[PDB]
């Protein structure tokens, strides 16, 4: 079975390349970020445009939702992460302490704790209500390219552009183990599966790889697209059919069938890279957006 | 020179 990806709207907006996509856990918005220093929010089902939110300095990489659908954070060129309340707009914490751009972020399932990665080659963890520095993590030595925590919490993967993808614990700070294939190309992208046995990562030699976490041995490969050069994310898909999506350097969103490996639709629509993508919680629908020559977000929605 | 450090690759 293959599913059927229709393009349903186009959003423009941003004034400079998009960075990032992702849809509120409680499926009513997807927000953006963009190298135009702003984050703006959409409808999920109408691709309407809602708000912009303000505040960075410089231009955005990363943005991602609380799991109440209530906050956002942001991660910014300009060393810092912000916390936003999505309904006010008010910029609640601003988060200083990485040395450099910082790249990543994610909130914890509770989302009393943020995680950010950064080009100062450090994982900081962040109280959420007082916005202070709890850890600091030495992760790697080369810059952060994804954070994300596991389905309870009590770990931390990260990924970077020096080959490895490292597991913490949340509590302790301690390396708990390194992932690295037979090959050492940068890693682009990591993160848990939605039952946290799993872990996706790219790297940057055309590559997304499903590691057993546990067993430190890589599952499956999914090979077609096009991914030398950007920090692509990429997505496990659940509303309908099991599977992983991702944007590609050829303007085409990709779609595998988890299990199989096979590619199962190419999306065409995009008239640059597609730097990343999204999968809402309940409905068959993929955002994608694109960097500098497109500058738009678009929808899709299939009927499996 | 694109704005972001995600855009502008590695």
């Amino acid at each position: 079975v293959k599913p059927n990806y229709a393009l349903k709207f186009t959003l423009a907006g941003h004034t400079k390349a998009v960075s990032s996509v992702k849809f509120s856990p409680n499926g009513e918005w997807l927000a953006s970020s963009s190298a135009d220093k702003l984050i703006k929010i959409w409808g999920a089902y109408d691709g309407k445009f809602e708000k912009t939110i303000s505040g960075h300095k410089l231009g955005i990489s990363d943005v991602a939702w609380s799991s109440d659908s209530n906050l956002l954070v942001s991660a910014s060129d300009d060393k810092t992460l912000k916390i936003w309340d999505v309904s006010s707009g008010k910029c609640l914490k601003t988060l200083k302490g990485h040395s450099n751009y910082v790249f990543c972020c994610n909130f914890n399932p509770q989302s009393n704790l943020i995680v950010s990665g950064s080009f100062d080659e450090s994982v900081r963890i962040w109280d959420v209500k007082t916005g202070k520095c709890l850890k600091t993590l030495p992760a790697h030595s080369d810059p952060v390219s994804a954070v994300h925590f596991n389905r309870d919490g009590s770990l931390i993967v990260s990924s970077s552009y020096d080959g490895l993808c490292r597991i913490w614990d949340t509590a302790s700070g301690q390396c708990l183990k390194t992932l690295i294939d037979d090959d050492n190309p940068p890693v682009s992208f990591v993160k848990f599966s939605p039952n946290g046995k799993y872990i996706l990562a790219a790297t940057l030699d055309n590559t997304l790889k499903l590691w057993d976490y546990s067993k430190g041995k890589c599952l499956k490969t999914y090979t077609g697209h096009k991914n030398e050069k950007y920090c692509i994310f990429a997505n496990f898909s659940v509303t309908g059919g099991k599977w992983i999506v991702s944007g590609s350097e050829d303007n085409l969103v990709y779609i595998w069938n988890l299990q199989t490996k096979e590619i199962v639709q190419k999306l065409q629509g995009h008239t640059d890279v597609v730097i990343s993508t999204a999968c809402h919680p309940t409905e068959n629908i993929i955002a994608s957006a694109a960097l500098e020559n497109d500058k738009t977000i678009k929808l899709w929605k299939s009927d499996c | 020179q694109t704005g972001s450090a995600r855009s502008e690759g590695y």
